[PDB]
């Protein structure tokens, strides 16, 4: 999916 | 502050037991001290309520997509519909609150522009998350928000900070998410992308290079997922 | 009838959500609605109940871990037990919540012996789990009431129980971990192991056909367990 | 590492 800087 | 220090000893002690709940509680009272944060401070506060936030979005997700199947006349619906909003209400006060210490105390209080960046950025992570869940006027309004932290976080650190910073990295990771999903225009979410991307690799010896390699790597494989 | 519904409803959504507070919470009020809980029912009321003490005990352990390792002269030392009193009191009122639950509903309406022996185990879990944190002479009392139900739900599944039954094989794992981790007797726990392994294996042609996935499964944790325990 | 059946 579509991933933002919490999937670090 | 003999307190603060006890506040955040507290709050490290949440996060590696998981309990996200109460580290946002100590790290909310420790920035209504009214000090500016320290990057660790910082730090604390973003993963405490990045984890309290997150749990309420996976769970409205789940509940929204079994809304969406749920026949119409089906009696069982109502009940959905209902657990959907008391998700949604708790979402709307985690975010509200996020949005008030920002405004209150973080944003005006940062002397770096650098914190500058990384707090305009959550102010704008925490309209959308806002905007996610909203509709009608509601929708309008947030989104305009969320855009408006992102675009003035955007213009600052284009001026004072380096492609491969890792605060700048990340906001435009951030600002493509909102973009794609918000917006709905996902070939300004590629551009945003990867502009991003190509500025940074061009400069991968005046580098911290794991965190910005690491959020390059969320850059791209946004790109590839979207131009797919 | 109405309001057990929603609630059975209520509870599987807020399962699918993660949201194991909400999940307890109302399967809860089902039980205390006084009937018998269908297989489908106690599964829910476990599940729920099983994530809502998870999380207390896992924070537990971690918290428990730094303590440990904390000298007994720093300065947060207070702070760290302070903090895992807090999460104590959490996870002896979670237990407290179902073995009330399990001594004025579900033991006592049990009518028969399946339904027995997974609410003794039941109970022989949460206070193992009270065991877990206890110290003193409640340590003892936590530890007592807690063999006696494993060993009551045993000596029941046992006479009136198929043996390779996922019921059985977990409440052999269960009660092979109170021995490994509340009694510290890693032979007995082997065996108790190995034995209840064996005899699956051996009454392997009269297991349930709808129970083979989970009894595949629980065989594997307690080989798991016994390749551990039999190694260091 | 030791497992019960919360593990399954």
């Amino acid at each position: 999916r579509s991933m933002s800087e919490t999937g670090t | 502050q003999g307190e603060k220090t006890e506040l955040i000893q507290k709050a490290k002690l949440a996060e590696q037991a998981e309990r996200y709940d109460d580290m946002a509680t100590c790290m909310k009272a420790v920035t209504e001290q009214g000090a500016e944060l320290s990057n660790e401070e910082r730090n604390l506060l973003s993963v405490a309520y990045k984890n309290v936030v997150g749990g309420r979005r996976s769970a409205w997700r789940v509940i929204s997509s079994i809304e969406q199947k749920t026949d119409t006349s089906d009696k069982k619906l109502q009940l959905i519909k209902d657990y959907r909003e008391k998700v949604e209400s708790e979402l709307r006060s985690i975010c509200t609150t996020v949005l008030e210490l920002l405004d209150k105390y973080l944003i005006a209080n940062a002397t770096n522009p650098e914190s500058k960046v990384f707090y305009l950025k959550m102010k704008g992570d925490y309209f959308r998350y806002l905007a996610e869940v909203a509709c009608g006027d509601d929708r309008k309004q947030t989104i305009d928000n969320s855009q408006g932290a992102y675009q003035e976080a955007f213009d600052i650190s284009k001026k004072e900070m380096q492609p491969t910073h890792p605060i700048r990295l990340g906001l435009a990771l951030n600002f493509s998410v909102f973009y794609y999903e918000i917006l709905n225009n996902p070939e300004l979410a590629c551009t945003l992308a990867k502009t991003a991307f190509d500025e940074a690799i061009a400069e991968l010896d005046t580098l911290s290079y794991k965190d910005s390699t690491l959020i390059m790597q969320l850059l791209r494989d946004n790109l590839t997922l979207w131009t797919s």
